[PDB]
Formats: C-alpha cells, sequence, structure tokens
RNA sequence: UUUCACUCAUUUCGUUAAAUGUUAA
RNA sequence: AAGGUUCCUAAACAACAUUACUUGGAUUAGGGUGAAUCGAUCCUAAAUUACAGAUGGAAAUCCUUAAGAAAAGGAUUGAAAGGGAAUAAGAUUAAUAGUUCUUAAUCAAGAGAAAUGGUAACAUAUCAUGAACUUUAAAAUGGAGUGUGAAAAUCUACGGAAGAGUUCUCUUUUCUUCUUAACAAAAGUAAAUUCCACUGAAAUGAAUCAAUCAGAGAAGUGGAAUUUAUUGGCUUUGUAAGAAAUUCAAUGAAUUGUGGUAUUUUUGCAGUCUUCAUAAAAAUUAAAGGGAAUCUUUUGCUCGUACUAAUAACCGCAACAGGUCUCCAAGAAGCAAAAUCUUUAGUUAAAUAGAAUAACGCAGGUAAGGGAAGUCGGCAACAUAGCUCUGUAAGUUAGCAAGAAAGAGUAGCUCUGGUGAUUAUCGAAUCAGAACUUUAAAGGUUAGGGGAAUCCGACUGUUUAAUAAAAACAUAGCAUUCUGAUAAAUCUAAAAGGUUCAUUACAGAAUGUGAUUUCUGCCCAGUGCUCUG
RNA sequence: GAUUCACGCAGUGUUAACGUGCAAAUUACUUGUCAUAUUUGAGUAUAGGGGCGAAAGACUCAUCGAACUAUCUAGUAGCUGG
C-alpha cells in the first residue's frame, strides 16, 4: 500500500536489499560453489507473503 | 442432531438486543426523604419516542433537593401529559393524572401504571401502551394492597411501593393490522432478531423435533411436560387445554 | 493582501517603521504602490500623476524601491 | 469540459470529504476542499434558532469577536426575546402573589 | 462460482507479523498468535506438533549468552 | 374519483376486502387534525406512535397511538377525578 | 414431629450506602 | 485494499511473454518518495482487554465499575470512509510534489467597583474584568417528492482582436484562444425564512406548483437577523497580470466587452408526505446564571508519500474472456446516463502469419408454393414493437383487468395560428392546421406477439455457490400453550456468570395454518398433556 | 413493499458455444430483475455433536448427512493385489 508503519516498511527495505546476486569477485575464490542465489524471487513470480 | 433455534437464542450471539438508539432505562426516581415525607416537583421537559418500545417517554426535570443541580429524569409517559406540565412525585401528592404515589394512598378503584413489585425497585408491572393495573382494596393491618395485574392475576404488595396514576400512553397500538413483510422488518429495528420464523415441519429431523418426512406432519403430540430438556421442549408446554376456546 | 483606501493611511504606514520594502508598478491607466510589510502586502491604487510623485517622494531613501513595468524583473 | 482528480488521499463521497470544481488561470479547474453545514443555537426552553449569532463550526466562535458570539440581553444566547419575557414575568408575579397570598394574607 | 470467481475479493489480510516469534501468524480479530502463542507468558508448544518443537526451540538460534555459559 | 375505497386505494388490489377496510378507519384517524385541549384548534397532528404535538400552539401531548384520546383513556381520567373529589371531601 | 413469633446466617434488590428508628421542637 | 521497487534512465537479448522481437511489468547498474496546513498520531461506535475480586482439580473462565482503602468520577484497545485547529496559484524533475522554488496566507503554544447605541428585533478594527459551581447549545443526524437561489459545463444573442481550414463552384464563411487561486475588502445589488415597531381584519382576507396562516394578531408600511461551496450570496476589488493562454518578431511586442423568461450537473433553502422504522457517542468549543479576586517576534518534533489500481503490476499455479470499493464526465439524436457516430485523452498491440477458397463445422443470413403436416412439446427462428387520435369485453376483493382487444395517422418543402415578458422592443420550445412534391414516410438504431380456459401459490420477496428457481421457504392474516419478572425460554464445568431484557402481559418465549370471502362437522376409547383433585 | 427503461445484477431457455476449455462452472444471444424484505465497502460478533440457515442438510477458505491440521497409528481387516 501506499500507507505503511514503520516498521513494516523496513522490512520492505530489507527484502529488497535481499534480493540480489552473488558479486563476481565472490565467485572467483579458490573452492567456491556459490554462483547462483537461490533465495532470489520476482515480484510477478513468488510473493514474499508479508 | 443439531441444537434447535431455541438453544441457539440464549448464547447471546446475533440473537442480542438491538439496542444502540435507544434513549436509556425509563424508571421512577431513587426513593429517598423528600419522596417519602414530601413531595418532589417535576417538569415535563419534552415528550420523546424510545425506539423498540410503543409507549413515549417524557423527559422529565426534577430539581436536586440536597445539592446544587437538575435531577434529569426518564418517565414513561402516562396518557394525557403534556410538555411543560408539572407532575408532584410523594407520599403528600394529589391525585392527579401523571403524579407518583405510593401505592396505599390511592383510593380502592385507582387506575395505577409503572407499579413496583417491591418497594423501591423503581417499577415494574403495567408498562406496554395502554396498560394499567387497578387497586382492588387496602389492609393496614400489615400494610399491603391487592391491584390487578393486565393479566388479570391478582397481586398484593406494600403498601409504600410508588406507582403512577393513570394510563401508559400509546393505547391501541396492536390493532393496526400489518399489511406487509417489509412493515414487520421494520417493527424488529430495535427488537431481537426473531422475525422470519421457519416452521418446524418445514425443517429437518436433525434441526427440529418435528423435522418430518414424506408428508408434513408433526408425528407426535405437540404438548409436552415442563420438565423437558431444552432441545426436545417444542410446542405447548404444560398446556392443560388445546383447541379453540368457547 | 489588503487595499489602502485613501492618501493619509499610506503615508502614515510610509513613516511607520514596520515596513520592509516598496514596489511600484505602472498600469496602463493606474499606478500601485505595493507596500510590503511584516504580514500583508498593503497596496493604493492611484490614477494621478502628481499624486504619485508625492508618494515616491515619501519612501525612506533606505527602502529598496522596485520600480516593475511591462515586463517582469 | 477539463475532468478533475481528487487532491486527498480521500476517494469517498463522504460528508467530510465535500468538494467543489472552480476555473483558474489558463481554463484548468481545480478542486477545493468546501466546508459541512452547520446549525446555529436554540433557545434553551422553545428550541428556536437564535437570532444575531452566525451557523458556524464549534471552534471558529471562538476566532471571532467576542461581541459576535453572543447577544447583549438577559441570558443573551441561550434564550430568545420571547424565552426571556416569559422568565420576567413569571419571576415578579409568582412573587407577588407570593407576597399578598401568604407573608401576613 | 465456488472456485475462480470466488477468490476475486481476497484483499483483507487475516494475519500479520507477530513480535514475540516473528512469523506472519498474529491473528487481528484473536488478538493471539497462532504459532508461539502470544499474549501468553508461556511460548506455545505441543507434545503432538514434535517438528514444530524442532523447529523453534533452544540451540536453533544464536544462543549469543548461553553459549559462554555452558562453555564456562 | 372512486366509489367506495377511499384512502386505502394506495394498496392497490392485493390485500383483502376486509383488512384494506380495517386499515382504512385506522388511517383516516391518524392522519387527521384534532382539537387541541390547551388552545381550542385544530392544529393536532401525530409526530409518533403516541405523541401529538399542537403545530399552532407549542404544546406535545401524549395519546393514542392513532387517536388524540382513547375511549379507555377518557374513562380513567374522568374516574380519577370522581375519587380525588371523594377523597378531597371527607 | 406439626403450627406459630423473631433475625442472625441466606436469598433478591437501591442508592451520591443522602434524614432509618425513637424522643424533642 | 492488495502488490513491493514492478517507478525513471542507460548498457545488453542467454532464458521468459504458444512465431520472432532491436520491445518489455524480462537481465545487469545506477537514480528516485522532501509536509506546522494532506493523512496516521487525538476522540469515541459496534465491540475488545488488564490489577484486585469471584469461579475452577487444572489450563483457564467470569466481571469492565459491580464486589476494591484501586480507577472530580471512572481503566486498555477499537475508523488512513465516522468526529477533527490551520494553504493556495504559477513554475520545476529523466521520476516527487495541497510536500520543492517564487509570490501570497492561515493556525496553535508562548514572549514583548469594571463601556456605549437602538422603542424593539438587535449593533459596535481586542476593547469595554469576570473564579468556584450549574445549565443550554454546537460537534450531532432518516428517506421521498415538488418549487427555487447561486456557480460550473454545454448551447445561444450583440461587438470584436489573433491564428487556422475551404476556395475555380459558392461560402461578409467553418474552427481555436479571449482565463484566474487561497486569504481578505465592501462601489453596486439579490432570493428565501424568522423576528420587531405602528395599526387592528368580517362584506373575511393573505398567499403557494401544492400548501398554509390570522384578535396568543392577518394584510400594509418601515426595520433587524440568519442562510446562499472564504471574509458578506452575486457582479466588482486587493492578490493580479508582473502569472497563464492565443499570435508576432528576432529576449522583446499586442489583445483578454456585455448579456440569455434555454438544458444538465453541483451546492443550499423553503415548506409537503411517510414510519408499530424516529433515523450514533466522545474529544473539543462557545454562551449564559453567579459574583470570588483586585502590533512585533520565537518555535511547530515522529511516521506514510515512488508506481499499478487492472483485457499485463491485486486474488484465481499465468500477460487467465472470471472476480474486486470509489471521484471527475463533451457534441449529435432522443422521453432517456438507452442503441449508433464523433471531439479532448488513450491505443492500432494485446495466446503467430501467408496461400488456396474442398467436405463436416461455430457465428450471422435469405428463400419459390404450402404454413406446425416436424416434434415429447411452436425447442429454435419468424412475427408485434415508438408517438398521436378513436375504441376497449367477460370477470372483479370495485382498487383492477387495460398498453385489453381493434382501427386510422406519421416523410420532405412552403406557410398559418395558439400559449408570454418589459412597457413598440425582446424570448421559449411545444401544440394545432393548410397547399404542393415524391421512391406514400416510427423502424438505420432502439423498440409489447395477442386471445379462450384449467391446476398450484394469494401478492412484493428467498432458495440447493458447480445438473432441481419451483407448486418448495418467507409473508401478512388466523389460532393455540406457558409465564407477574426471585418468572418463561435458554447458554455454561462452575460462577456476586450470560441472552431475550436500556424489557414487564398491547410483553417475553414455544408452535400449527398461510391474504380476502364462506366455513371449520362428530369422536376423550388408545397415546400424550393437565387437574383448582 | 404500483408498471417499465438505463448503469448494474442474476442465471429461465437454447438442454447453443466450450467440454485434455478463456474458465477446477466461463462465453453469446434470449429471459428476468434493476431502492426500502434494495445493492454494497470496511470494522465487528458467532467455531466443530459447535456456529449460521426466508430451510436446499444449505454455507462454515475449490473440503460438509459433521471442516482443516497433528498425535494415538505401521488403527483392524475371516476381503483384494504382490
Amino acid at each position: 500500500t501506499g500507507h505503511k508503519g514503520f516498521s513494516y516498511k523496513l522490512k520492505l527495505g530489507k527484502k529488497i536489499h535481499q534480493n540480489r546476486g552473488v558479486p563476481q569477485w565472490f565467485r572467483m575464490k579458490t573452492g567456491n560453489t556459490i554462483n547462483y542465489n537461490f533465495k532470489r524471487r520476482h515480484w510477478n513470480r513468488r510473493k514474499m507473503g508479508m | 442432531g443439531r441444537r434447535t433455534l431455541s438453544q441457539r437464542k440464549g448464547r447471546g450471539s446475533i440473537f442480542k438486543s438491538r439496542s444502540h438508539h435507544k434513549l436509556g432505562v425509563a424508571q421512577h426516581r431513587a426513593i429517598d426523604f423528600f419522596e417519602r415525607h414530601s413531595t418532589v416537583r417535576g417538569l415535563v421537559k419534552s415528550i420523546e419516542h424510545d425506539p423498540g418500545r410503543g409507549a413515549p417517554l417524557a423527559r422529565v426535570v426534577f430539581r436536586n433537593p440536597r445539592q446544587y443541580g437538575l435531577d434529569k429524569e426518564l418517565f414513561i409517559c402516562a396518557e394525557g401529559l403534556y410538555s411543560g406540565q408539572y407532575i408532584y412525585c410523594g407520599s403528600k401528592a394529589s391525585l392527579h393524572i401523571g403524579n407518583v404515589l405510593p401505592i396505599g394512598q390511592c383510593p380502592e378503584g385507582t387506575v395505577v401504571c409503572n407499579v413496583e413489585s417491591k418497594p423501591g425497585d423503581r417499577g415494574i408491572i403495567a408498562r406496554a401502551s395502554g396498560n394499567y393495573a387497578t387497586v382492588i382494596s387496602h389492609n393496614a393491618d400489615n400494610e399491603t394492597t391487592r391491584i390487578r395485574l393486565p393479566s388479570g392475576a391478582k397481586k398484593t404488595l406494600k403498601s409504600n411501593c410508588r406507582a403512577m396514576v393513570g394510563i401508559i400512553a400509546g393505547g391501541g397500538r396492536t390493532e393496526k393490522p400489518i399489511l406487509k413483510a417489509g412493515v414487520a422488518y421494520r417493527m424488529y429495528k430495535a427488537k431481537r432478531t426473531t422475525w422470519p420464523r421457519v416452521r418446524g415441519v418445514a425443517m429437518n429431523p436433525v434441526d427440529h423435533p418435528h423435522g418430518g418426512g414424506n408428508h408434513q406432519h408433526v408425528g407426535h403430540p405437540t404438548t409436552l411436560k415442563r420438565s423437558s430438556p431444552p432441545g426436545q421442549k417444542a410446542g405447548k408446554v404444560a398446556a392443560r387445554r388445546t383447541g379453540l376456546i368457547r | 493582501p489588503k487595499q489602502v483606501q485613501e492618501f493619509k493611511q499610506i503615508l502614515k504606514l510610509l513613516k511607520s517603521g514596520s515596513i520592509r520594502a516598496v514596489r511600484v508598478k505602472t498600469n496602463g491607466e493606474n499606478t500601485k504602490f505595493k507596500v510590503r510589510c511584516a504580514k500583508y502586502l498593503y497596496t493604493y491604487i492611484c490614477a494621478d500623476k502628481a499624486k504619485a510623485e508625492e508618494l515616491k517622494k515619501a519612501i525612506p531613501k533606505d527602502i529598496h524601491v522596485v520600480e516593475i513595468a511591462k515586463k517582469a524583473p | 469540459a477539463v475532468r478533475v482528480t481528487y487532491v486527498r488521499k480521500h476517494s469517498y463521497n463522504t460528508k467530510s470529504n465535500g468538494i467543489r470544481i472552480v476555473k483558474t488561470a489558463g481554463g484548468n479547474m481545480t478542486v477545493q476542499h468546501r466546508q459541512k453545514i452547520s446549525n446555529g443555537v436554540r433557545c434553551g426552553d422553545c428550541g428556536c434558532v437564535l437570532a444575531g449569532i452566525r451557523h458556524i463550526r464549534p471552534h471558529q466562535y471562538g476566532w471571532l469577536g467576542k461581541s459576535k458570539r453572543t447577544v447583549t440581553r438577559a441570558y443573551g444566547g441561550v434564550k430568545c426575546h420571547k424565552c426571556v419575557q416569559k422568565k420576567i414575568l413569571r419571576a415578579f408575579l409568582i412573587n407577588e402573589h407570593n407576597l399578598i397570598k401568604l407573608a401576613a394574607a | 462460482t465456488k472456485g475462480t470467481s470466488c477468490r476475486g475479493t481476497r484483499h483483507n489480510k487475516t494475519h500479520i507479523l507477530c513480535k514475540r516469534c516473528g512469523k506472519r501468524s498474529w491473528h487481528l480479530q484473536k488478538q493471539r498468535c497462532a504459532s508461539c502463542g502470544y499474549p501468553d507468558a508461556k511460548m506455545r508448544q505441543y507434545a503432538w506438533g514434535y517438528k514444530a518443537l524442532r523447529r523453534r526451540t533452544q540451540g536453533t538460534g544464536r544462543m549469543r549468552h548461553l553459549k559462554i555459559a555452558l562453555k564456562r | 374519483r372512486t366509489k367506495k375505497v377511499g384512502i386505502v386505494g394506495k394498496y392497490g388490489t392485493r390485500y383483502g376486502a376486509s383488512l384494506r377496510k380495517v386499515i382504512k378507519k385506522i388511517e383516516i384517524a391518524q392522519h387527521s387534525k384534532y382539537v387541541c385541549p390547551f388552545c381550542c384548534k385544530e392544529a393536532v397532528r401525530r409526530t409518533a406512535c403516541g405523541i401529538w404535538e399542537c403545530k399552532g400552539c407549542g404544546k406535545q401531548i401524549a395519546g393514542g397511538a392513532y387517536t388524540l384520546s382513547t375511549i379507555s383513556g377518557a374513562t380513567v381520567r374522568s374516574t380519577v377525578r370522581r375519587l380525588r373529589d371523594a377523597k378531597n371531601s371527607q
């Protein structure tokens, strides 16, 4: 909604912050298997349910 | 089976009273010395319509006889009261319509209303529209007087029980035939949830004891003992008689 | 905004110490003396040039005077 | 015709959500928030709308000048002129009758 | 119309985020949390819900202070 | 205009001849003006069930549901007056 | 044991626990 | 509301949008949400929840001011649609704006023996003292229908200024612009209602579309007050032309009258009708009765604010023909917010196309002569269809049937007449009539098939979400039973517990039949119920 | 709680379309209805032998002649399959 509580808005912003991929430098580490973030979601694919 | 509609009525769900626009509790004022051994005077400021009841309510205003201010009361109108009328409440009050007198001071044959079953309990009997109770006799030996209730039953009360002399306003309300189901719908605007009543024989055996089979009928006598449990007590209870009266 | 009706008020207004700024607007048919005070913007519609020049001598010299014409500043 | 939009976030034709469409520079129309219609004062006895007092909101009476929120008379804001003449006659006549009937009849 | 058509008006939340357990289980009208049993002082745990015990209990979190004490 | 159905022609033809007859007497008496006991004017009109207001006189009177004064409410007033006089005299 | 009389537990009420009872004037 | 970055821009097209995509609500990286005045925050509604108390083996339940050494009087929560102190116009960004900028305002909290006028209704840039206590009013109150004041939109009359379109056939022509805020002022001037003074009405008058009113005083004359989207309603004024719009020149120049006895919308006002319906409370504000006491300036904190709001941003597994509450609303024609076409705005893509033009299909059609012979059955389709005038039966609860049935008229053009205002000028769509012409006229679109009977339900209404919409349920009406409130019905394990009940027999609870008319016959053995025994 | 049209709404008929659908109940025409027993948003109350029901055993999250979910529980099976 346009209207939201302060605490709810911050939890909205964190969900935005956590929707990012692996940085390239982290992918070059020795013995690295973390290439893709499997916790990712998109607004039209899965609803975060909050 | 299920719990019948009479069982569901005692739970205080949607069957609660629709009393939001009501004016308030209509009763006499609290007893005191000035009512026991004097007369207080009240002024009928206005006559109002209390939703859900057939009689008008008078917004009587008294004066505080021990402190400074007003005692805004709420009486049930006796027929003939008008705005600006003075009404006197006490043991020495005159026998006029609208005055509040202890039932011992009324002569035998007096027509009263809003009588107290017990002294100081602020009105019990004869409160519907056009109703009244007559004084039958006095008994100064035990300070009790006999009155005749609107149902015809005779009741003996204490001689100091208060009452309002006269007839409750709004008489003849139920003689006008409702013509439409819509009109009956508006009748219960400020009442409980009861109106559209489905016949038990139209129900199913789970819902009601009358819930019938291939023909709409009852099957068993509809006159039942008083001791029947809630759930099977449906129909006529402790019926001393049945059929059309002669 | 308030309007000053005759000449006596505006001079007393000008000599009063609550003034802040003065802007003079020259229209095709009149001249308006908008005195910018602390609270309101008093104006005086004038049509006689001689009375306007009298008014123009009445403004204290320290006050910033704005001259407004067909081109806004 | 120019069609308009609600300026505030209320979107229902509620009593407090009254709007007026007025014209502005260039032919554009803007939306104003108009004020509810209030009632005046009534005589404490006869319930008649008193003359000489405006019908505005309760708080705006505080902004009005001291003389514009009442009438210069006995009870002057709570009773009509008729409501007061009855009060004066009742006080004088009843006291006079209480003076002759009792109190050295 | 008990299927596709009836789901058009589902735009009123029943449960919102709780404050003690952090899950979307705070019933608004009931004013209680269905998971951690908020208002209630004791955390809501049932012996028939053996899995719900292992999902949130001691040792499933940071153990900020207890880890020092037990090692002590 | 109408032969006999005067005020109950608004009910059309859908409530029964007898019921439309009974409701006619009540609806005429409920909507008529009565003589106002304090100023003797035909100015009393009903405002609610049991509340009557003198239009040109500024009085509110409690009365019957549809008539200003009921038959039972008039005999009771007469009876009390007889009782009060008898009590006041010995 | 039954029929009585009282109130003191007990019930049902009312108020701002606002003149109850008995003398006195 | 719900979604949550989907918003804007740039790079890029591996995957996804039933072909493709240089496009994207898709990938990657940045940017973006500014409030003293809008909301939340404050108040209370239905309702909700605490300490103590009561109840329970227990978990816990009840009570919400009654039980309390608690709280002048009663605790917590409960509305982004109820109540509520105070802001507008223009400009600005790739994106935010009653929030930023310019200009112009408002509000709250602070700082620097006590007044006149008017006969009266009542009136005076702060003025002109007014405590405790009490009262009144406001906040704060249904709906329908009719009349009308004002504003806006559309249409139109007179006079124009600027630009644009048409022009070998005409057209002094057709089209666009000509505007103005919050807050205040008071040149001029309205409608309606209520009061005041003089006077005293009959030969009764005054008035409305309707009403309605008068010796508790009409009509008349003269006054006072309130309402009419901020001050004071409209024109007008300040703000304010310096803005904005339309042109012109290459930043600078021009104009920005006055009206309408027309339609719609909005917002008020006045009475009328209707209810066995009477259609919220508090925070907060003002006044009154009483007489105790003796202009300048500062500050205005916390949170929301981007975007969609749907034939692609919400819910249905999705870019699903399903579902989802609102605000603003042009022309034609018409009774009509109908069907059909168009202007401002939006879009030409919304699960791919090209060629051929077989059968059988889905959607829309027509048809000679006959006209239901088809079929369980006129199922489907055909047919009637607007308005005016004439005419209209049996039956009936006398209200209806009834738009019964049935018949005639209707176009175009040129004319004629009726219905008013101001005192000759001005104006309104509406009705009636007459010559002439033709392809003989409601029909492009929208647009009743009708009649004679029988059965059931009296009627309006409701019903098996997803095979039953009905004769079933409800209904008003009729009838029966119990109960005097410490009761009847009835919820709970218990309870100073709960519901009808803010109630009191014209009431509360439990049942059967189902409007009206006419009538409800005999039976108390059997089983119930009851007895004042 | 009169007769009709419109915005809307329902679901009488075609027992039309579709029936591995646009759709786990929708589409087209036809029909009915379209303000007072009216339509509708939010808040609020009622919960499992319970609620709610103008009454169809109807509705109570695609689940109702007794919801959903977990434990007893690998319930028992003279019956069927391997």
